[PDB]
């Protein structure tokens, strides 16, 4: 029930970042331990968070014209991550006694924020047909 | 079934105050609690004490039996700061429903409804159904609601209170045939020269399956194709299938078809080559 | 010694603003009483401040390509205001006993910040060949 | 000559402490003080008392005489928090100097120099001259320094201290003839039809004077011209002079010249019209 979410619109990130203030903070509820733990442990959660963040981000811009505006890019990047939320919905496990502690609210620079975006995209690409049985613990 | 001491279907506890549930059963196993974000909190004790109860603990609690019986009680942990519980996105399939997850922590309020997040007017045919234990459900979702932001509203002692912005994202109910197009109808060159044909597929979702064919003896499929995709608009997806063959031969000649099929129908456009 | 500072690059402000977060705060030392007092009272000071702010603003972006990027526009808008600082240098009066109190440090949204930019540009256009006999007294707040 | 009681060329007072200057003269007029921002603070009293002296009061104080004589004394109001006085932009003409206005409030420091604002290396041919009473002057400014950010540094008791960012903006030394260009060399139409000719002027500054001429009996100047200017790059200025004549006639015919002159030379391009 999931087609091809990721598009070539992700190639416009470099342009987008260079067109956003490097000191502008984007709020994103970060899942503690994302760099160390394997994809499946945080992927679903992060995609939901990116979806929320990109939605809020888009609210900060206006649609001007044809030219590749920040609004344009952000809009499309939101579409991608939105589809991923539904594509992670069908693979959502049947939860039983699991309730660590919600994502920490953090703010990142555009550069940092989309680095997280890209990682999520990559972590989704190799999520399919990949060994993930590794139970998500502290290690 | 197990017997929960606070013998009532619904319980209103104040935020900050202690919250204790107890269920008596000789074959008791565990307590179960569904979080705002679909998660199950477990407790293997008869009595569940919650000191300084937080609004997030609002929800339904279920006492489980070893025989397979269950009894539940819904608890409201009332906090003046948090009248609505937020945190999740708003998704919804076309022609289906969309639950705006904004459950309340205070059921003693009136006019629990939806309103446009910026005070504007809601679509004429937009119909919603309130539910204190889950949120507000949007009935029959249409493509025209894509990108609608809403807010849950409720009147609390005369004054109005609003929740955070909920921006609805809708899934297109694929009910149309794809759209295929190719620049040239027919073209030919001599051997050695490489040729390239770009096929353009248009549809409302990314789910479309597109492919390039080589039909001479029978429609054969070739794997050497470059994929390119873009989101042109809300329900405007576009994929460009590029067929490239290096050093053309007598073997590589004939009619090529670009096939693309939906869960609804299918489309195709053919181009001719002779080398 | 002053040519034509203002260019058509100011027409890209609308685009620029729409391409900047509406909740992004740009720091600008604001001269108290700019909306009420006449141009000559704050013009020179504001132009200097805009020059500083646009310089800092540009530091927040990177030069990507040909396409009209925020870096491009901001760069050029800085050029304009920089020339105005020198064009206000030649008309700078011979100061005698004057030290009110430096500009207040404030932060504005892109929309607000460039509204101030535009006013400064306009206030410079009609600064030339204009009677600036009006006083710099706040009490005349009924607009003057 | 006026006699300033603090009989010393330089004085180092502490910030917060009282600062008093007194000059004795039968023909005394007023005291003068240059502010960081070129402003003259005046006092018509023999003794100038400054309670709780601020770092900003650093500078040279001059006692004025009715006969026309002057006597000055430089005062340093030491502040550990604010060592450098900062607030002004950084401008400089090409092949000239550029004063980085960052005077210090503490003369008792070593290694007072300029450094790249982000810690990088300064240009190889960049030469500067330190001066505690004014700042650090950049010698022989080039176009390659345009948009260079620097910081004033000084070692205070072993530790290093930096000032705020100073981003240099350089003025072009004009040493080239303007560049003029026109699309067509010659064109003609019948009466009534309107024609437009756009002249393109290029140069390193906005100071170029450009104009449109109508030379038949003699080079005449026309005021009906639309101006358009753009900053194409660091030293690339462009102006487009548009000549428009509504309802052409026999009177409006001949050779038109686009003249543009610098402070260096001048250029011109001619076009022909016959109606
Ligand atoms: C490529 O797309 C083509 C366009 O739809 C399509 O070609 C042929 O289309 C016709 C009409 O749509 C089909 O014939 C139908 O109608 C006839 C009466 O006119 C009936 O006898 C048939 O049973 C049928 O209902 C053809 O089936 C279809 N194929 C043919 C013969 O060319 C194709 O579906 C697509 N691929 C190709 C070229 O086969
Ligand atoms: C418009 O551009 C014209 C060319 O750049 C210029 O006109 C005259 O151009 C001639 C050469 O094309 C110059 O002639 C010089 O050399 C000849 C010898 O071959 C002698 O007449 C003199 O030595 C002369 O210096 C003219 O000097 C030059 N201008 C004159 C005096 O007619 C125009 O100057 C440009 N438009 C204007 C007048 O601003
Ligand atoms: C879109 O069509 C493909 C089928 O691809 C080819 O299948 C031939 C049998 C014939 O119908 C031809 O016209 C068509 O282009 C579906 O995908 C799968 O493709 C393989 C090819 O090896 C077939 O063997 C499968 O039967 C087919 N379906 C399965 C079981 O995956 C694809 O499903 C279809 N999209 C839909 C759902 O309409
Ligand atoms: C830049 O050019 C302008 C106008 O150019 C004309 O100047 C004439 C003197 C003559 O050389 C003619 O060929 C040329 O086209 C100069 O400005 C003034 O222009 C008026 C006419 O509009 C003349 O009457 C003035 O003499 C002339 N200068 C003065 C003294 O005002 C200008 O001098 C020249 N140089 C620059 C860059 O300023």
């Amino acid at each position: 029930i999931c087609g091809n979410p990721v598009t070539d619109n992700v190639k416009d990130i470099t342009k987008l970042v260079a067109n956003l203030p490097n000191d502008y903070m984007i709020t994103l509820n970060y899942v503690a331990g994302m760099d160390v733990l394997p994809s499946h442990c945080w992927l679903r959660d992060m995609v939901i968070q990116l979806s929320l963040s990109l939605t809020t981000l888009l609210d900060k811009f206006s649609n001007i014209s044809e030219g590749l505006s920040n609004y344009s890019i952000i809009d499309k990047l939101g579409k991608i991550v939105d589809d991923l939320v539904l594509c992670m919905e069908e693979n959502a496990p049947k939860n039983i006694k699991e309730s660590p502690k919600r994502p920490e609210t953090r703010s990142f620079t555009p550069e940092e924020f989309f680095s997280i975006f890209n990682r999520s995209i990559d972590a989704f690409k190799d999520f399919m047909v990949a060994s993930d049985t590794s139970d998500c613990v502290l290690s | 079934p197990p017997s929960i001491h606070p013998a009532q279907s619904e319980l209103i506890v104040e935020a900050g105050d202690t919250l204790s549930l107890t269920c008596i059963d000789p074959d008791f196993v565990r307590w179960t609690f569904k979080t705002y974000f679909n998660e199950m909190v477990e407790n293997k004790k008869n009595e569940w004490i919650q000191e300084k109860a937080e609004a997030t603990r609002t929800g339904t609690y279920t006492c489980s039996n070893s025989n397979g019986l269950t009894s539940s009680i819904y608890v409201f942990v009332r906090d003046p700061a948090k009248l609505f519980l937020v945190g999740l996105p708003l998704f919804g399939k076309e022609d289906s429903d969309a639950l705006v997850r904004c459950p309340l922590t205070d059921p003693q309020v009136s006019q629990y409804s939806l309103i446009e997040c910026d005070g504007k007017s809601l679509p004429t045919d937009l119909t919603f159904v309130p539910n204190p234990k889950a949120g507000i459900t949007i009935k029959n979702v249409k493509r025209a609601y894509h990108r609608l932001c809403v807010r849950c509203a409720a009147q609390r002692d005369g004054t109005w209170l609003h929740s955070d912005k909920f921006t609805l994202k809708v899934r297109e109910a694929i009910k149309a045939i794809p759209v295929v197009s190719v620049p040239e109808t027919s073209h030919l060159l001599k051997k050695g020269d490489t040729f390239t044909v770009v096929c353009t597929i248009k549809d409302v979702s990314t789910s479309v399956n597109s492919m390039w064919l080589k039909m001479n003896p029978q429609p054969q499929h070739i794997a050497q194709v470059k994929h390119n995709s873009w989101h042109r608009g809300d329900f405007n997806y576009e994929r460009q299938e590029t067929l490239t063959i290096s050093s053309a031969r007598v073997d590589d000649s004939g009619v090529f078809m670009c096939y693309a099929n939906n869960t609804f129908g299918s489309a195709n456009v053919t181009t001719t080559l002779k080398v």
